[PDB]
């Protein structure tokens, strides 16, 4: 009865979807001319992790960047001198994700050992040490990212997503409600509200004041292993394994384009966007990494020169750069 | 040739009578 | 964190004497170390510095040869012997933790000072040009510095230092790379200018700031500071 | 052309290097144990044999060779996503217990463990990241099954298994199964120990097989293979 | 004669050109792509260094055997007798330490971990090339060129007594080039040969014994090219010194054989070692 | 209990103002064409003015 | 390893030829 | 306890006593009176002068035995091993080359007579030392004062692997200071006694076979004086290399004595090659 | 040729002081 009441209600959803659409996006924005080809040439090379990457995130000020190894180490790079800023050794080796403040005052980190690690980095004394430890997860760490200097949101491996206070220690607010293990998060600009991706090929938009879940998304046939906002706030893309890409918009509610090419299989590692938000990068399990346009739903570019299985991509924040991480223990700058 | 090579040393007790003496 | 010297007291001419700078509360061994000495009625002057793990260190001329600077890293402690002491030498001696990355402000934290008596490329030159200013609490005051070389480095850093010295105590940073602030310093002082003219505004004048301010170029070694203007009430 | 700052930072950038130079010969020089199997296996039990929230990581060192071991039975999420983490490890240690076939968990669908821990194994083995992973698999609780194979046939629970009542066949014979199980025979030899109370046993055992690794690991890097 | 000389001229240039072209060639495959990050590249780019060198200096041998007189000069003449020394004690130490290295790898697995590190791979090498310079200088300082029936001859020169000096140097490079690198590699490989018997994992599968016997036989390949290229021209040089014996034809054919078939091992090092090699193998299959 | 909760979520979802498609496109399409002079990626940007630079 | 060994060598006739040639 | 402690001492001064006195003795009788004009003149002084300097070394390792520690400092521990290694292998090849000099005179006459000068002893002589020199100086180098256990220690350290160094300083110091030098001095004396014995002054009649018989007996004597005391010190260390043996009071006596032995030749070298010597002898007699 | 060899011989036998 109550089973019968919700594949109605869902039955519902489906065809206020499909009425609401009148005109594909692809149709429209055909009339527009291609980028065309974009080369991305190498700058600096990063060396010294000696294990695979798994995170990097940029710092605000465009110039440092955070970086996660196997090794036990978080490094924090000066990106123009190629110079290392600081060595963090981290108590638990296995690591999943790093992220770095806006302030750029504290460093988190977290993996396989359910602890999300927050690091102050101007402390009088000068040693990195670990500021805060925010136990309480039942599953693995597999995103974190800062709102401001006393929030962060994490992602876990129990289903689960948290909001929690730096300085008291506590988490203030718990996301319940996906199947699968949530595997990414993106935030917004505005900070409001957040989207996570999990193994259930759905993703979830959460009120971070609320508390609640505002919008859904469908449409997926694998696991989720990356999301990441479009830069207006109203829009944003999803990798997954099934060797597909897909944009959402959030007041449209339903998926606007995909993006895909016959030859590639492989999954979709990682995910990001331009400045402007007309060209779409996302590193691939095919040891490449794929500048696709936005809009015309076309590859742009090609990015080659990992030996190893691509794990991380970020553009900074004034666009002038791209950085990929990899197995390979190298980090590359593209521009 | 084979003085300088890492055995055990033990304290003999003919230094311990010379340092009583 | 804190630093306390040792060794002082008086010293013959042409004898020699070793001071010790023992450090409490911080990790020594990231920390390159500066000596900056002062004469007893003038400004205040560069002596040598250590980086951190003794890779490279640097000497003024007027000292080269005679001072030896060194480090003992697992008891935290300076050292530095002197030989062949002069008459010039009867000063003040500072001890000074520098660090040195993106970001980082050197310079931040001082020494308490060991007083010492005897008797009883181009040198870019720092110019004090005023010594003295009598002022009152509540007006914003400006003190001006001006270099013999530009200062403005090809990446984009003005190498200029602003310091304070309060009487009777050690002195401290205000301003490093004249933009940013110490850390724990209030939002009254402001640097400004360009290259060979520099200014310092001290807007809603309080009490406590009356002191000497120092002008320190860090384009190149040798450090060479300025005269120090002095306000007064 | 580099200010004295700049200098100062390369030279702290190339201390750094050294220090994690040190760290990467140090981590390059210790072994790598992944610890798997059910809750009931007894991984606490030989854990403190050898060693006399989530990850568990044991250190200890045997005949001036230092093995670090990972026990990741805490987690309770999906092992798919985070299972690829592990692909550089020497060898994976894999416990059961021969007295489950018996025991039978409080379900609905009454199910041998037995058969869940041969289907563990399967998915284990037979995992695109371990095709060169060797695995040494330890048999536990062997006078328990001793006594109940003679108590009880073992033809209640499977019926292919038609011998009579030894622990020395019916021991044999799942561990023939267990080799059975493999898909790969010719790029992953597997080390069948029964368990023992015995601290030099077991520990030379795995010494032994993480040995042989080593012995294929350098022939690999000569080239001969 | 002429059938004689021109069968001599095509044998030089023969092991000449293959022993240059295979070394230039390995040298090409590891720095372009390898870029040497693990010790045996650095080992087998060693040998083909030392191997390239001592091929190098076989047409200047070949145009002294022809003019049968040295016009190059005296400087030039130190220069080829001291590099020609200097690489062949190279060549042969490198593949003693080699010998080593899979020794201590199969043998010693604890000890091979800290023993295996680009580091020590080369210091070892480093240690090795001055051991090799050891007897290389002087051989440089003794060589000159003496005017004998009207042909510049490019030799070594002893001082008095030259019967002492001159045997105490063959016999003492019949030492160390022979006795103790064949004793070296023999007892290595055979307790390798042993220790790789005695290994469970090789053992018992048919497909896994063919691999046994695969590496067995690579081995012995390698032990015997080995013995079989240097062993005949030292033992004819200790023919003759000891024991004078008329000139005949035969005679010149014989040694200037001993002679190619010494400088055999140096051309044949690169197929032995780096084509047989998987890595180069997987690295040429992939480009 | 769950499945009342999540009958109610899914009627919360359901319940939200969905503009039309095209309106959003319209803004989308504005905002990348706004945006796209700033964008160094897209346009590419002197070497001089570039951060980033060859180094001898 | 012993070209350069002390041997009384005669010339050979195809050096001849090579001259006439 | 003190019972082993006094004998182990009593050894090692009375053997350092006798070999100071005899060497010094030596010393003093051939630069006094004989004056070096003669090539085995300069041998013997060369072998005295050896001997003298390694049994210089002996009561700093009977103060190391009996203070359980080092108090002399790093400089003088580096000299001490210095000058042991140095003129251990100066000594043992000294023998060979008195051995080879021998060998020359009685087969080789006019070979001989070349071989034969003081100008030529002199510079093989001073080859000699240099050949010492090499060995010697790594050991000045790494030798050092290591802190254990509250007692300062006079040892090598070699550099990571250190047992691979290790080992190999012991495997050539074994091979260089035994395997060849027993070879050479029983080949070279074998064969002298067989030239001897074709020898028609020697044989043919009763006194004559009576001093042959007497130069056999003195060569066997030096060969088998030679063997015994060199071959257990060797051997013993190789066994405790490769087998550790538990600590017993039983195997630092036996540690202790084949040490002794070891100096104990170069104690006893004096006596064979310059008091049984007859011109020595008749230098005895005259005054 | 072969006395005066012995006689050599003899005499570095003698210089070496064997006799
Ligand atoms: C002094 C000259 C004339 C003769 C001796 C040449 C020696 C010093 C040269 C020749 C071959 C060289 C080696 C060739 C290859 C490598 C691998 C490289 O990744 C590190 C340097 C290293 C290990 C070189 C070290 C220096 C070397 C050993
Ligand atoms: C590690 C091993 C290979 C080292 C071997 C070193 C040997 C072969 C070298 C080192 C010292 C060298 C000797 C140095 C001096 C002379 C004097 C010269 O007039 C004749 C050659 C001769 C006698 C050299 C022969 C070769 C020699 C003995
Ligand atoms: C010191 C060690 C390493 C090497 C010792 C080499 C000695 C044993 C060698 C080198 C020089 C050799 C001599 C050189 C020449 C001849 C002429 C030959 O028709 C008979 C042998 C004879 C007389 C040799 C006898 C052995 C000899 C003396
Ligand atoms: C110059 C030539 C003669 C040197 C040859 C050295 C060879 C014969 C020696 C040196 C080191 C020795 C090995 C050292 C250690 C061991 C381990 C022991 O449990 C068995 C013997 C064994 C395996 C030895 C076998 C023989 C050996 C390899
Ligand atoms: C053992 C096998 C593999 C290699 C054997 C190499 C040696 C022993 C062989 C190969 C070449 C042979 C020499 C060839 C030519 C001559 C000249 C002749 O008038 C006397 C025999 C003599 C001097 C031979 C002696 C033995 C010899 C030196
Ligand atoms: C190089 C340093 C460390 C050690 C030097 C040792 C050598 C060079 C010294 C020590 C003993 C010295 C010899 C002692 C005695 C004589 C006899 C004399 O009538 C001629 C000089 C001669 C032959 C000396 C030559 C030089 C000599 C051989
Ligand atoms: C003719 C003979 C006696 C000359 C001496 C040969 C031997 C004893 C010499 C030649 C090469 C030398 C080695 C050269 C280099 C090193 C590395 C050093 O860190 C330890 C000592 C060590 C290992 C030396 C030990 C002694 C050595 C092996
Ligand atoms: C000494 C040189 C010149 C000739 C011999 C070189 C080779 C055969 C020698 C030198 C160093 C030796 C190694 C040194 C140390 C050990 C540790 C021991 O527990 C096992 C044998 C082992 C691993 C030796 C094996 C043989 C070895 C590799
Ligand atoms: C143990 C290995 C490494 C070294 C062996 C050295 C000794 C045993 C060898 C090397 C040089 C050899 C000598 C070389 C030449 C001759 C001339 C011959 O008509 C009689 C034998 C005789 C005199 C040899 C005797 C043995 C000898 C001295
Ligand atoms: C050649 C003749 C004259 C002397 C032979 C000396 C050798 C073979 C003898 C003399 C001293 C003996 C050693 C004396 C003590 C021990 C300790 C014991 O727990 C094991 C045997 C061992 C290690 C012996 C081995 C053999 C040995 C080294």
């Amino acid at each position: 009865q109550l089973r019968q009441e919700a594949e109605q209600l869902k039955n519902q959803i489906r065809d206020a979807r499909k009425a609401c659409a009148d005109a594909t996006l692809s149709q429209i924005t055909n009339n527009i001319d291609p980028v065309g080809r974009i080369q991305m040439r190498t700058r600096r090379t990063l060396r010294g992790h000696l294990a695979k990457i798994y995170a990097m995130h940029w710092g605000t000020d465009s110039r440092l960047l955070v970086s996660a190894s196997q090794d036990g180490k978080l490094i924090i790079w000066d990106s123009y001198t190629t110079n290392k800023v600081h060595a963090i050794p981290l108590r638990s080796s296995w690591v999943m994700t790093c992220a770095y403040a806006p302030s750029g005052n504290y460093v988190a980190c977290g993996g396989l050992d359910n602890i999300c690690s927050i690091y102050n980095l101007k402390t009088r004394e000068g040693n990195v040490r670990v500021s805060r430890e925010l136990a309480g997860h039942t599953g693995y760490l597999s995103c974190c990212r800062f709102l401001d200097d006393n929030q962060i949101v994490t992602s876990s491996g129990d289903t689960t997503c948290a909001l929690w206070d730096i300085e008291t220690g506590q988490q203030t607010t718990t996301f319940t409600g996906h199947t699968g293990d949530v595997m990414s998060l993106s935030l917004a600009p505005d900070t409001r509200l957040f989207v996570s991706g999990a193994c259930d090929a759905s993703a979830k938009l959460w009120d971070v004041r609320e508390g609640m879940c505002r919008q859904t998304f469908t449409g997926h046939e694998s696991d989720i292993n990356a999301i990441c906002f479009f830069p207006n706030g109203n829009a944003f893309a999803t990798g997954s394994d099934d060797a597909t890409c897909r944009l959402f918009d959030l007041r449209a509610d339903q998926e606007l384009m995909t993006y895909s090419h016959d030859n590639i299989i492989c999954g979709i590692t990682s995910v990001s966007f331009s400045k402007s938000g007309r060209l779409l990068l996302a590193g691939y399990d095919d040891f490449n990494c794929n500048v696709w346009d936005a809009l015309k739903a076309d590859r742009a570019g090609v990015l080659a020169g990992h030996d190893n299985r691509v794990s991380c991509l970020g553009v900074t924040d004034d666009g002038m750069a791209v950085a990929t991480g990899s197995w390979d223990s190298f980090l590359k700058i593209w521009n | 040739y084979g003085g300088f090579m890492t055995s055990e040393k033990s304290q003999t007790p003919l230094v311990t009578l010379f340092k009583n003496a | 964190v804190q630093l306390v010297e040792s060794g002082g007291g008086l010293v013959q001419p042409g004898g020699s004497r070793k001071l010790s700078c023992s450090a409490s509360g911080f990790a020594f061994s990231s920390f390159g170390m500066h000596w900056v000495r002062q004469a007893p009625e003038k400004g205040l002057e560069w002596v040598a510095y250590i980086s951190s793990g003794s890779g490279t260190i640097y000497y003024a001329d007027t000292v080269k040869g005679r001072f030896t600077i060194s480090r003992d890293d697992p008891k935290n402690t300076l050292f530095l012997q002197m030989t062949s002491l002069r008459s010039e030498d009867t000063a003040m001696y500072y001890c000074v933790r520098s660090i040195y990355y993106y970001g980082s402000s050197p310079f931040d934290f001082w020494g308490q000072g060991t007083t010492l008596t005897v008797s009883a490329s181009a040198d870019i030159v720092m110019t004090q040009a005023t010594s003295s200013v009598p002022v009152t609490p509540g007006e914003s005051v400006s003190i001006s510095c001006r270099s013999s070389k530009s200062l403005l480095h090809s990446n984009g850093n003005t190498y200029l230092y602003w310091f304070l010295q309060r009487p009777g105590q050690s002195p401290q940073l205000l301003i490093y790379r004249m933009s940013n602030l110490a850390s724990g310093v209030p939002d009254r002082f402001s640097g400004s200018g360009s290259g060979t003219a520099f200014t310092l505004t001290i807007s809603r004048l309080e009490a406590e700031d009356v002191g000497v301010y120092y002008c320190m170029q860090h384009l190149e070694y040798p450090l060479t500071f300025g005269a120090g203007t002095k306000l007064e009430l | 052309t580099l200010s004295a700052e700049d200098k100062a930072a390369v030279e702290r950038s190339k201390m750094i290097d050294r220090n994690l130079r040190e760290d990467g010969e140090k981590a390059a020089r210790e072994v790598k144990l992944l610890l798997l199997g059910a809750g009931e296996s007894g991984k606490s039990t030989i854990v403190k044999q050898m060693k006399i929230t989530g990850i568990v990581e044991t250190h200890f060192t045997f005949k001036d060779l230092h093995f670090k071991m990972f026990d990741v039975g805490a987690q309770r999420s999906e092992r798919k996503k985070w299972i690829h983490c592990f692909e550089g490890v020497t060898a994976i240690i894999f416990c059961v217990a021969l007295s489950d076939y018996d025991l039978v968990l409080a379900e609905d669908e009454e199910m041998n463990r037995m058969h869940e821990s041969m289907k563990l194994f399967d998915s284990i083995c037979n995992n695109k990241w371990f095709t060169d992973t060797s695995i040494i698999l330890f048999l536990n609780k062997k006078d328990l099954f001793e006594e109940k194979i003679k108590k009880s046939p073992l033809t209640i629970c499977y019926p292919e298994y038609a011998g009579s009542n030894t622990y020395e066949e019916a021991a044999a014979y799942i561990q023939c199964q267990f080799e059975d199980l493999n898909k790969r025979k010719d790029t992953k030899e597997i080390y069948t120990h029964f368990t023992c109370s015995t601290d030099t046993k077991n520990v030379q055992f795995v010494f032994d097989a993480v040995t042989d690794v080593i012995i294929k690991n350098n022939l690999k890097d000569c080239g001969l293979f | 004669s002429m059938i004689t000389a021109i069968t001599i001229m095509a044998l030089y240039s023969i092991v000449c050109v293959v022993g240059l072209f295979g070394n230039f060639l390995v040298m090409y495959v590891i720095v372009r792509y390898t870029k040497m990050k693990t010790a045996t590249n650095i080992y087998i780019f060693n040998l083909a260094l030392a191997d390239a060198l001592a091929t190098s200096t076989l047409p200047f041998q070949s145009v002294n055997y022809l003019m049968g007189t040295w016009p190059f000069g005296t400087i030039l003449c130190k220069i080829v007798i001291s590099i020609d020394y200097y690489n062949m004690f190279t060549s042969i130490w490198t593949l003693c330490t080699m010998s080593v290295d899979r020794y201590i790898a199969v043998c010693h697995p604890v000890k091979a971990l800290d023993f295996r590190t680009p580091r020590n791979a080369k210091i070892i090498n480093v240690c090795n090339w001055i051991l090799s310079s050891a007897i290389g200088l002087p051989v440089m300082f003794m060589a000159t060129t003496k005017y004998r029936q009207g042909s510049i001859d490019c030799t070594l020169t002893f001082s008095h007594p030259t019967w002492y000096w001159e045997n105490l140097l063959k016999i003492c490079v019949f030492i160390f080039a022979f006795i103790m690198p064949v004793l070296i590699i023999t007892v290595c490989y055979g307790l390798m040969i042993l220790r790789l018997k005695s290994v469970r994992m090789l053992s018992g599968s048919k497909e896994k014994d063919r691999n046994l016997r695969r590496i067995t036989r690579m081995v012995l390949v390698v032990v015997a090219v080995f013995i079989v290229c240097w062993t005949p021209i030292h033992i004819y040089v200790i023919i003759k010194a000891l024991v004078t014996i008329p000139e005949t034809t035969f005679q010149t054919v014989s040694w200037h054989f001993c002679i190619a078939l010494g400088y055999t091992n140096s051309c044949l090092n690169p197929v032995l070692y780096a084509f047989l090699d998987e890595n180069f193998k997987r690295c040429f299959r992939e480009f | 209990a769950q499945a009342r909760k999540l009958v109610e979520q899914l009627k919360m979802e359901a319940n939200i103002d969905r503009i039309k498609v095209s309106k959003a496109a319209a803004d989308l399409m504005a905002y990348c064409e706004a945006h796209a002079k700033e964008d160094p990626l897209l346009t590419p940007v002197p070497a001089s003015e570039n951060p980033f630079r060859e180094k001898k």
